Formats: structure tokens, C-alpha cells, sequence
């Protein structure tokens, strides 16, 4: 088990589903001795032999630029174009739509809260989620104190 | 094994700097793809970038080569070059 | 009367003032920049740096004007200004009892020169200057660190300068003397976020752009 | 105009050797510029109206005898505001820390009017007031 | 490790370096100085002490508010050693003293104390354990000293398999009672020494030296069940190394020369003073026992500190001897004596 | 603004100059100041930290910093001549108690959060 | 109520409690852990519930300007006993 840094504890840079990539700040630090995820896989490649040429977060950073310019430039949706191409691309095998109806894996505000990781974790989760599967009367939380 | 494993294209948006690669996935890249379906031709487009080629073949070397202002038949044939070098 | 809290306003010392302050403002235009008088009666100055000495003179030697005593001498540093620091002269009269103030700027490194001369009440309020802001003065008689621990750095009022400082010092048995350690505070100063997100007073309002 | 025997100096200004700042918090450190974000807690506006800069947050461990938030990077409650990013950017450059800069977000001006709330056979016709 | 256990902060007074340790007799000579390496990194020592606690405000300074909790502990009681290392993670056993106390024989402050402490150690679950004893023990030697340290060793092996020994050699520093001590040998005549000292080789180590070694054994590690012994970058004859320390006090040295038994007499008469005997018979029996070679025991460098010559830092121990004559003179003036290396 | 005002020197000659002879007064310090002190420094030992700390500063090539540099040393110098410097604050350049601080990336790592 | 840990240390009105190895218990040793046995958790409970007839009921926490500043609590809810959120004094209907 190799303790990793949560969304609030690394310096890391994160997609929308509209391509503009943004940044995320260091708010607290890991706890315990759990670091940050790219300083992880470093160390360890130096250890194992086939060290990384990055160092600090700004080497990583412009190795990342290497692979993709847009992932770089922040704050800003990179233009995305040539989808007529993609589309004469693909256009060749059938496989045939199944008949199945689509459904998607959320249906009703009960699993809109048990999605992932950080929201299994939580407590206050599970009790909107119990709000909501069994009635109105189960969760109420004195507010005057 | 050596031979390339991914080929990524870094070309700006309007630059003309930029402009014949542009021209170049236009129309000489599906069949490009349809030749080598397995390949990864990446093209991480993004602005006043100058147009370059990254080329992984295997254990993590790369090679770099500039396409500035190359033309639809030049980068056609930086592409061949190396397309054909399967090592 | 109607007003039982608001500060009396005195306009006779608000006129004559100005009236003083066009005075110094015609006499001296090789330095002078600006002079505006505030509105509780106190009249300032701004006049170029290489005014230190001539208006600084004309303000202590003048008949009419006749100002012989250095109340105090301060920088001001804002890190936003192009000369980040600002320096205040504060003059009081004793033929015509009043207090003048005259304002000069300098950055990190352009010198200013020193007064010393015409005040040598200046010197050591000079000296906590240089070993406070940065800000050295030129001939100065001797410039030394005046107020700061010794063999200290930076200049600790610039306001980029942290308030816990960078190094404490603590007794050492393994070499037997005081020793200089960086910080390790045991509990961090809580920043609070204070002034809150609605304007306090419309006349001050800053232009918009 | 102002004879003081002036010299051309193309380089940036080096005050960092000056600012007595440590080699690895003049290094390492990164600064960021912004414009801080309203509390949407509050509708008040006067707290965007600035361009400050923070640095990067470090080790806040917790002291063996209350759990206090003990830390060791002085520069870490240091916030330095600046009327212009102009301003704050040349500071960051003439001190020597590596900067990171994020443009003045402000509210886009949205056409609003009361008339909306009540249509004939527009969707924005309110329910209830 | 346990949640309160996780190394924090940068190695500064309020650092928690995650060492919760026991320094046994912590206030004397290096228990002073091991105690700040742990208290200057920052962790919770529990130094113990029997003594009044004013001999023990000088270990006030040397730690954040919070830590070097004192502990009154006895030494003929398990029940003692048991609160003091109730909640530790390593324990450090330097309870030794050099004069036989007319109530504390030497033995027993040398293994049933140490066996004691290794005893309650092991069973309350104490990580490591490291115990000090003179790397010139031997089972056999004439000095008494050297052997009860030796089944003292034995014993703390036998109930701690995984103890860290540690055999030190000679070490000096400050308040060394060697190099002081041939330094105040002036003050009883001329420097009595056992044929006047030309066949005793020594191998000292800087009190720093070993302290730091002994905080690296607690973060190494594999410093489990090895036995690690202390020694310096040269070694002196002892007439020489008289030599040196006398000239770097500059006082005039009048070598004596004396038979072993002369020797033994003049010990006996001084461990008859009813306060800290300035010298004694079993330390005349350690005196020109020179240290032997142990190079299959595992050193001192290849813990990771480098051993600081004799001749760098004699200055400070021998300063104070120095008369203001030649108060005011620095190191280069006294050449380093002639060391018989290997 | 390229345009500046100096200090003293007029180009990188001049103040090249100055810190000559303030390392000329530190080589002439050093010895006595050991001596006066009672530093547990040696003079080799001491003219080396003398050099490491100009070399320090080789980055630098505004000439006001040099000036201001150079008079900052000049006040250094003054603080330790007379007396008025005492012998920890001497000590203070030599980084004594300050435990030796790690550099590769590994051991960051295995050490903390710290870049 | 103050109970015992499972060490033997008497728990806090917070529920703070040392564990089981929890290093930093030797604080205690030859002293004792401070703990007020005063606890307000139960000192305000076994308080009886005044039975005001009024529809809206203010209370300053006695002692008039000792107290806590003025609040109008609410005797409108019947399943529940309206309370002063500073003092805590359990205010209720007479069983209207
Ligand atoms: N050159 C050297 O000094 C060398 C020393 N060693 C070993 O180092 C150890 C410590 O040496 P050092 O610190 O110089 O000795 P000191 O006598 O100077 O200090 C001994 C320490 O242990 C305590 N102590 C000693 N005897 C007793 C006792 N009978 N009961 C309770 N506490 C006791 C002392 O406290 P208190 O004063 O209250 O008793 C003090 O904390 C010894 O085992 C010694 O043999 C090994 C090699 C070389
Ligand atoms: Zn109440």
C-alpha cells in the first residue's frame, strides 16, 4: 500500500469535459506520511533504477507541455476542432446496437452521493443518503443548537 | 523492440507558422490511420505553439523533430521517414 | 450642540495653512510636487528627492517660515508603488507654533540624501531608516545599524518581511553558547480576514477604470 | 533635467542578494497573484477589487501538547496586496521568487429586468414572489 | 507506527521526530549531550534521575516546552524502571559511575542494574535498546571495571537479544575526567605515571562523536542486535598524548616515574575521601590498560558520522587549564602529537 | 528607466575594486579576530568562510547591489573590528547547530512535504 | 457523568480519552489528568421544563443583565420542547 495525497492536499492541475485544464492548489498538507502522487512514482523510479528526468512540480509540469501543449495552458478551453475527419475515421464497423435500453448507472438523487472514493468515506453522505431512501421523518438535526 | 510506439503532433490553431501540417491531417491522415490502425497518432492541438513531432518508440526514448512551416507533401514525407523506420 | 461628537472643525487654521502652503510652493518650484492640507489641519508636502537638503534648509533657516525642531522622521513602505518607499519629514514651528509635514520617495536602491545637517536631531532617526527600510542615505555620517540585533539582515518593516522573522536564537550545550536556528514557531499566528467585503466610506472611493 | 549622473542598466533589478530572504525560500517558494474571490457568504464586493499575492502553504503539523498548528515557514500568513498586477509581477521578478499569475475574473454584465418575472408566453414567468 | 508517532516538522525544537526515548542516567557527561541531539531534533525524552532535580535544570534549556519529562527513579526497584519506560519506544541505558560508592558496589550498577533495565524493557515492548559499556571490557581484565562490564554486556545480550551495545572507548569532552584528569595531575606533584608511560597506546573519541552515533543507531535500522564500538581517527601513546594536552595547557610537565604498585597504593589512598575521589585503584588499573584494536566489531563511520581528530577540538577542553599567560593562544601553536597509527 | 542613479561606483571596475579591499580587511581580520575573540575557528578555516560567503553573492551584476553589498560588508566589518559583535554572533555564519540539510530528491521524499 | 478509560483515565465532557499506547500519557505519571466532574451535558438535563402558557416565551438566562442577551424562543412545536440556544433551560407549553 503506497499512501497517496488527496484533491485538497496536492499542487496537481485537473480537466473539465469541456478540455479547459485547470489548476488545484495545495490547501493542507497529506496527512500522515503519505506525499504527493507524482513525487511518489518518482522516487520510486529513482530507487528502482529507471530514474525520471523531472524534479520539482514546474519540471513535471513542462514534461507534461512535452506530451500535450494544451494541458499547460490554463484557464483557457484549448480549441478543439477537425471532427469531420473523426467521423470519415471510424465509419467502418457495424456492431450492431443491442436492443438494450439506456439507463444510466444514476437514476434517482439516492445514488447521485455514493459515487466515488471520497464519497464512500464520508459520513454526512450516508446520512443524506438514508434521507433520501427511506422517508422524510429520520434525519432531522436540532438547528437552534 | 524498437520500433515507434506513439507519434504526437503539437500544431498551433491559425498560426500560419503552423499552417501546413494543418493542411496535412486535412486530408492525408484517415488513410494515414486506416494504414496503421494500432498506432497512436496523437495530435494534441493547441495555440502559438510551433509545430513539432514527438515520436516514442520504446523504453521511454523520444525524438523530436520541428515541422515549421512545413509543407502538406514535407511533413507527409517527416512522416514517412520515420513511419517507415519500424526499429 | 447638534454635533456633541463630531470633531470641532477649524476652518481659520485650514485657510492659512493653504494660504502657507502656496507660499512654499511658489518659493521653492525646482522640488516641490504637491502640497495639500488635510482635513483636520495638517498641511504636507511632496517634493522630489533632491530636495532633502535645499527645502528642508528653506523650512528651518526662512524668516517666515522659521521651523527648528525634527518632531520625528519615518519611512513608509507600500511594495505597490514604483519607489516603494515613501519618507516623512515632521516639522514644528516655534515663532509660528504649527506642525508641517513633507513627504519624499525612494526605492530599494536610489539613494536619498541625508539631512543630518540641516537637523542633526535626523542622524539617528536617519540611521533606524537605513536599518529599518532599506533605505540608504547618502553621506551620512555614519550609517551603522542602529536598533536590530547584531550581524542581522533584511530590513524588518518591509512589509514582505514576515512578522516571525526568519531565525530565533536558543542556548546550545553542544557548543556551549546562543545560536541562531531557523523558524519553528510552536503555534502558527492565525491570519484573521478582517475588513469586511462592504464599503466603509463613499468619499474615499477610488476611481474606476 | 535631473543631472544626477544617470547610467543605462538593462537588467532587472537583483534585490534579492538585498532582501536577506534564505537561498531555499527565495527558491523553492512559489508566489501566486489574484484577485481574491468574494465569500459568496456575502452579496458585498470591496474585497475583489485588489491584487494580492500568497505564497504556497507548507507543513502544519500538530504540537505534542494541545495540537496547536506549529509550523516552520515564516512565509506562510504573508499576503502583500498591489493596486495593478503590473505592480505585484515586478515585485515578485525584483525579489527573485517564481511567480504564477491569474487573470482579474469579474462578473459579466447580465441584462436584467422585472418585466421578465411576468410574460405572456416566455418560460421566465415566475411562479410565486 | 503509532498516530502520535509519525515523524513531523523540520528537525527543529518543535519538530516531532517520532523517538520517544529513556536516557537512564541522562545527567552526567554524554547523557547531557545525547539528550540534545534527541531534544534539539524534538522528541519526548524521559530522562529519569535520583539525584536533586537542580542537577538536572541544565537539561531545561536543551528542549521545547512539553518534552525532557523528568521521572523520579530508583535504582533498586522494577517498579521504577517500569513507569519510567512504560511508554517508550527506545530505551537508553548510561547509568555507569567510575568510583566504587561505599552503597552501590560496581557490579551492580553494571549488570543487575543493566539487567534490570533489559528485563522490564523487553517485557513492557520497548523497540530498541541500546546499552553503554567500555569497549575495554574484558571478562578477565586485572580492572575490575572492565570485567563486570563485560558480564554486564552479556547479561543485557542474553535478556535483549536485539539490544544495540555500544562499546565506547575512552572519550573526552568537557567534563571528561581524562583529559582533566592528567590535566589536574599537575596539582598532585609531578604526573605520577606507571613507568613513566611509554607503553600505553589510547584511543579517544569526542563526546559529540559517540552522541551523534548513538542517535543514528536509533534512527538505523538494522543497529538491532549488532554491537557497535566507539573508536577515534588516531591513537596516542600516552606519553605523547601527555605531552600534547600539557603543552596545549601550556603548564610545565614533570613525567614521574612510578611502579604499578606504587600506583595502586596512592589510588587506595585517594578512594578513602568521602566525595568523588579524584582518582582510584581500579581507575589506576584502567589508565595503563590501553585500548585494544577491535576491527571485526562494526565502527563508528560506518554508522555515518566521521570522527573529529583529538587535536581540533582539544582546544576547548583544555582551555580553561591554560593560565592567562597564555590564555589568549590558539590551536596552531601545539603541533599534534606523535600519534602510533597502524 | 534603464537609466539609474549610483551608489559610489560608477561601473563594474570600480566596485570590482571595493570588494577587493574588503576582502583585503577580512584576510587581515581574520588572524586577530581569532585571536581577540577566542574563536574555536582556525584561520585557515576562517579566511575560507570569508571566500564562500563572496562567492555567495556571484550572481549579482547591478552595480548599486554591488555598492550596497559592499557597504553592508563595510558594516560588518566595523561591528566585528571594534568589539561591538560578540563572539556567537561570530559563530553564526558557521552553521554549528544547524543540522546538515539533505539535497537529492530521495531523500526529500523519504524526509516530508518539501520541494 | 466522568467514567473511566479502559487505561484508567477519567474521560472529558468532550470525550477526549488517551489510547492504548498513545505515547503521550507519561504527561500523567506522578501527576494527575485535570478533569472538571461539573459536567454540562447532565447539569442542564435533569433541569425541569417550565410550563409557561404563552405562545412565545423570551428569556435572558436569569440574573437579568447577567444572563445572556434577550431571545424569544418558540413554544409552537408540540412534540419537542422549545429551548434557549445560550442558556439551554427547556422551555414547553403546559400541555397547551
Ligand atoms: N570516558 C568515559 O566517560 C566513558 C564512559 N563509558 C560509560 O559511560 C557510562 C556513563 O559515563 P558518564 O556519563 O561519563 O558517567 P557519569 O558518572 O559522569 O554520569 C553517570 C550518569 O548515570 C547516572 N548514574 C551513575 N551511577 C548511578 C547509580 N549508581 N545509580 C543511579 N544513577 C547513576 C548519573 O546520575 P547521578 O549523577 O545522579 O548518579 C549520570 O546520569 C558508564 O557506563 C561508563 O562506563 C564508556 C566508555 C568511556
Ligand atoms: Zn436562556
Amino acid at each position: 500500500i503506497l499512501p497517496g495525497a488527496a484533491y485538497t492536499e496536492k499542487s496537481a492541475t485537473y480537466v473539465n469535459t469541456e478540455g479547459r485544464a485547470q489548476q488545484t492548489k495545495v490547501a493542507v498538507t497529506p496527512p500522515g506520511l503519505a506525499r504527493e502522487d507524482w513525487k511518489i512514482i518518482r522516487a520510486l523510479s529513482e530507487i528502482a533504477g529507471m530514474t525520471l528526468p523531472y524534479d520539482t512540480l514546474d519540471q513535471v509540469r513542462s514534461r507534461l507541455e512535452e506530451v500535450s501543449p494544451n494541458l499547460v495552458r490554463y484557464d483557457d478551453v484549448e480549441g478543439a476542432n477537425y471532427f469531420q475527419q473523426a467521423n470519415e475515421l471510424s465509419k467502418l464497423v457495424n456492431q450492431q446496437l443491442l436492443a438494450d435500453p439506456l439507463v444510466p448507472p444514476q437514476l434517482t438523487i439516492k445514488d447521485f452521493y455514493m459515487t466515488d472514493s471520497i464519497s464512500r468515506a464520508s459520513q454526512t453522505m450516508a446520512k443524506c443518503v438514508k434521507a433520501v431512501t427511506e422517508g422524510i421523518q429520520a434525519v432531522e438535526e436540532p438547528s437552534i443548537c | 523492440k524498437l520500433g515507434l510506439r506513439e507519434i504526437r503532433i503539437h500544431l498551433c490553431q491559425r498560426s500560419p507558422g503552423s499552417q501546413g501540417v494543418r493542411d496535412f491531417i486535412e486530408k492525408r491522415y484517415v488513410e494515414l490511420k486506416k494504414a496503421n490502425p494500432d498506432l497512436p497518432i496523437l495530435i494534441r492541438e493547441c495555440s502559438d505553439v510551433q509545430p513539432k513531432l514527438w515520436a516514442r518508440y520504446a523504453f521511454g526514448q523520444e525524438k523530436n523533430v520541428s515541422l515549421n512551416n512545413f509543407s502538406a507533401d514535407q511533413v507527409t514525407r517527416t512522416l514517412e521517414n520515420v513511419l517507415s523506420g519500424k526499429a | 450642540d447638534t454635533r456633541p461628537t463630531i470633531r470641532p472643525r477649524n476652518d481659520v487654521v485650514h485657510k492659512q495653512l493653504s494660504a502657507f502652503g502656496q507660499y512654499v510652493a511658489e518659493i521653492l518650484p525646482k522640488y516641490v510636487q504637491q502640497v495639500q492640507v488635510s482635513c483636520f489641519n495638517e498641511l504636507e508636502i511632496f517634493i522630489h528627492p533632491d530636495g532633502v537638503i535645499p527645502v528642508l534648509t528653506f523650512l528651518r533657516d526662512h524668516t517666515n517660515a522659521q521651523f527648528k525642531s525634527l518632531a520625528d522622521l519615518t519611512a513608509v513602505d507600500v511594495p505597490t508603488r514604483q519607489n516603494r518607499f515613501e519618507i516623512v519629514y515632521n516639522l514644528l514651528s516655534l515663532r509660528f507654533n504649527s506642525q508641517i509635514r513633507v513627504k519624499t520617495y525612494t526605492d530599494e536602491l536610489t539613494p536619498i540624501e541625508s539631512s543630518v545637517t540641516v537637523y542633526k536631531a535626523a542622524n539617528w532617526y536617519e540611521r533606524e531608516i537605513w536599518d529599518m527600510f532599506g533605505v540608504f542615505f547618502a553621506n551620512h555620517p555614519d550609517l551603522r545599524r542602529i536598533l536590530t540585533g547584531y550581524g542581522f539582515e533584511g530590513h524588518p518593516f518591509r512589509k514582505d518581511f514576515p512578522l516571525s522573522g526568519y531565525v530565533e536564537l536558543r542556548y546550545d550545550d553542544e557548543v556551549k553558547r546562543v545560536v541562531a536556528e531557523p523558524v519553528e514557531l510552536a503555534q502558527e499566528f492565525r491570519k484573521f480576514d478582517l475588513n469586511s467585503p462592504w464599503e466603509a466610506f463613499p468619499a474615499y472611493r477610488q476611481p474606476p477604470e | 533635467t535631473q543631472d544626477t549622473q544617470l547610467i543605462a542598466v538593462d537588467e532587472k533589478l537583483d534585490i534579492t542578494t538585498l532582501t536577506g530572504v534564505p537561498e531555499e525560500h527565495i527558491k523553492t517558494r512559489k508566489v501566486r497573484i489574484f484577485v481574491p474571490a468574494r465569500n459568496n457568504m456575502q452579496s458585498g464586493v470591496n474585497n475583489t477589487k485588489k491584487w494580492k499575492m500568497e505564497f504556497d502553504t507548507r507543513e502544519r503539523w500538530e504540537n505534542p501538547l494541545m495540537g496547536w498548528s506549529s509550523t516552520a515557514d515564516p512565509l506562510s500568513n504573508l499576503v502583500l496586496t498591489f493596486s495593478t498586477k503590473e505592480d505585484a509581477v515586478a515585485f515578485a521578478e525584483k525579489n527573485g521568487w517564481s511567480f504564477d499569475v491569474e487573470e482579474r475574473k469579474v462578473p459579466k454584465p447580465k441584462s436584467k429586468s422585472y418585466g421578465a418575472n411576468f410574460s405572456w408566453n416566455k418560460r421566465t414567468r415566475v411562479s410565486t414572489k | 507506527l503509532h498516530h502520535a508517532l509519525i515523524p513531523h516538522g523540520k528537525g527543529g525544537r518543535s519538530s516531532v521526530s517520532g523517538i520517544v526515548a529513556t536516557v537512564f542516567g541522562a545527567t552526567g557527561f554524554l547523557g547531557r549531550y545525547v539528550v540534545n541531539h534527541l531534544g534539539r531534533m524534538g522528541s519526548q525524552v524521559i530522562v529519569p534521575y535520583r539525584c536533586e532535580p537542580y542537577d538536572t535544570m541544565h537539561l531545561r534549556p536543551m528542549g521545547d516546552l512539553g518534552q525532557i519529562i523528568f521521572m523520579e527513579w530508583n535504582g533498586k526497584d522494577k517498579d521504577s524502571i517500569r513507569k519510567v519506560v512504560e511508554h517508550s519506544n527506545v530505551v537508553i541505558n548510561l547509568v555507569g559511575r567510575e568510583w566504587e560508592t561505599k552503597n552501590f558496589d560496581f557490579e551492580d550498577v553494571f549488570v543487575k542494574i543493566p539487567h534490570a533495565i533489559a528485563q522490564v524493557s523487553k517485557e513492557a515492548g520497548v523497540e530498541k535498546l541500546i546499552h553503554i559499556s567500555h569497549l575495554n571490557a574484558d571478562i578477565k581484565s586485572p580492572s575490575r571495571y572492565l570485567r563486570s562490564k563485560a558480564v554486564g554486556e552479556k547479561e543485557v545480550r542474553a535478556a535483549f537479544p536485539e539490544a544495540t551495545i555500544i562499546k565506547p572507548s575512552d572519550i573526552f569532552g568537557r567534563e571528561d575526567r581524562f583529559l582533566n584528569y592528567f590535566a589536574s595531575m599537575r596539582w598532585f606533584g609531578g604526573v605520577p605515571l606507571i613507568s613513566l608511560g611509554k607503553e600505553t597506546v589510547k584511543q579517544p573519541v569526542y563526546i559529540v562523536d559517540v552522541s551523534k552515533g548513538i542517535i543514528n543507531a536509533i534512527k538505523d535500522p538494522d543497529a538491532k542486535g549488532k554491537t557497535f564500538a566507539f573508536v577515534g581517527p588516531n591513537r596516542y601513546l600516552l606519553f605523547d598524548l601527555v605531552q600534547y594536552i600539557f603543552a596545549v595547557a601550556y603548564r610545565p610537565f614533570l613525567p614521574y616515574p612510578l611502579p604499578h604498585f606504587a600506583y595502586r597504593w596512592v589510588g587506595r589512598l585517594f578512594e578513602v575521601s568521602p566525595f568523588e575521589p579524584w582518582t582510584t585503584r581500579d581507575k589506576v588499573e584502567r589508565v595503563h590498560m590501553s585500548d585494544m584494536t577491535l576491527p571485526h566489531l562494526p565502527g563508528l563511520e560506518d554508522l555515518g558520522i566521521q570522527a573529529t581528530p583529538l587535536e581540533l577540538k582539544a582546544i576547548e577542553v583544555l582551555r580553561r587549564h591554560r593560565t592567562y599567560r597564555w590564555l589568549t593562544s590558539e590551536m596552531e601553536d601545539v603541533k599534534p602529537a606523535k600519534t602510533v597509527n597502524i | 528607466g534603464t537609466s539609474v542613479k549610483p551608489i559610489f561606483s560608477r561601473d563594474m571596475n570600480e566596485a570590482k575594486r571595493r570588494v577587493r579591499e574588503l576582502y583585503r580587511a577580512w584576510y587581515r581580520e581574520v588572524p586577530n579576530t581569532v585571536h581577540l575573540f577566542q574563536l574555536d575557528i582556525s584561520v585557515k578555516q576562517g579566511r575560507d568562510k570569508v571566500r564562500e560567503m563572496f562567492m555567495k553573492n556571484a550572481h549579482v551584476t547591478d552595480p548599486r547591489v554591488v555598492d550596497l553589498l559592499v557597504i553592508k560588508g563595510k558594516m560588518e566589518l566595523e561591528e566585528t573590528i571594534n568589539v561591538w559583535k560578540q563572539r556567537t554572533h561570530i559563530m553564526r555564519f558557521f552553521h554549528e547547530t544547524e543540522a546538515p540539510r539533505p539535497t537529492d530528491f530521495l531523500s526529500k521524499f523519504y524526509v516530508g512535504h518539501d520541494p | 457523568g466522568v467514567r473511566t478509560s479502559p487505561t484508567g483515565e477519567k474521560v472529558t465532557h468532550t470525550g477526549q480519552a488517551y489510547d492504548d499506547g498513545d505515547y503521550r500519557r507519561v504527561r500523567f505519571s506522578d501527576r494527575q489528568k485535570e478533569v472538571n466532574e461539573n459536567f454540562a451535558i447532565d447539569l442542564i438535563a435533569e433541569q425541569p421544563v417550565s410550563e409557561v402558557g404563552s405562545r412565545v416565551i423570551s428569556c435572558d438566562g436569569g440574573g437579568g443583565a447577567l444572563g445572556h442577551p434577550r431571545v424569544y424562543i418558540n413554544l409552537d412545536k408540540e412534540t419537542k420542547t422549545g429551548t434557549c440556544g445560550y442558556c439551554g433551560l427547556q422551555f414547553r407549553q403546559p400541555h397547551h
